[PDB]
């Protein structure tokens, strides 16, 4: 630094680069009653509760 | 199956195959259900279809 002195370029370069970013993720679908009773007939009337 | 094994299992960690005990063969278990269905309306105040 001083207070009459300046730095001006002279010459250039060109430079890519990259950026990366999420959008979406992956979509899901459940079903209680076979998670939680699976096949039984008997868990079915009591998680009607 | 190695010949001193009866069950199989699965990731969840339930049952999935066995062992006839008269026969010596195995067998797969499958659930019998299919609940998820979708259904596509252009809403019942235009038509039942
Ligand atoms: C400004 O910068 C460019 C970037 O390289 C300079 O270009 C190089 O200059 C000389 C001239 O042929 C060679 O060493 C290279 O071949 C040039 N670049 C390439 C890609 O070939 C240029 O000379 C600079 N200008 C000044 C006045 O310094
Ligand atoms: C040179 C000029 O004109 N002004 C200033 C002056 O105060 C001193 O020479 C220095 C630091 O103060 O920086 C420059």
């Amino acid at each position: 630094y001083s207070n009459n002195s300046i730095a001006i370029p002279t010459n250039f370069t060109i430079s890519v680069t990259t950026e990366i970013l999420p959008v979406s993720m992956t979509k899901t679908s459940v079903d209680c009653t076979m998670y939680i009773c699976g096949d039984s007939t008997e868990c079915s009337n009591l998680l009607l509760q | 199956f190695l010949p001193f094994q009866q069950f199989g299992r699965d990731i969840a960690d339930t049952t999935d195959a066995v062992r006839d005990p008269q026969t010596l063969e195995i067998l797969d278990i499958t659930p019998c259900s299919f609940g998820g269905v979708s259904v596509i309306t252009p809403g019942t105040n235009t038509s039942n279809q």
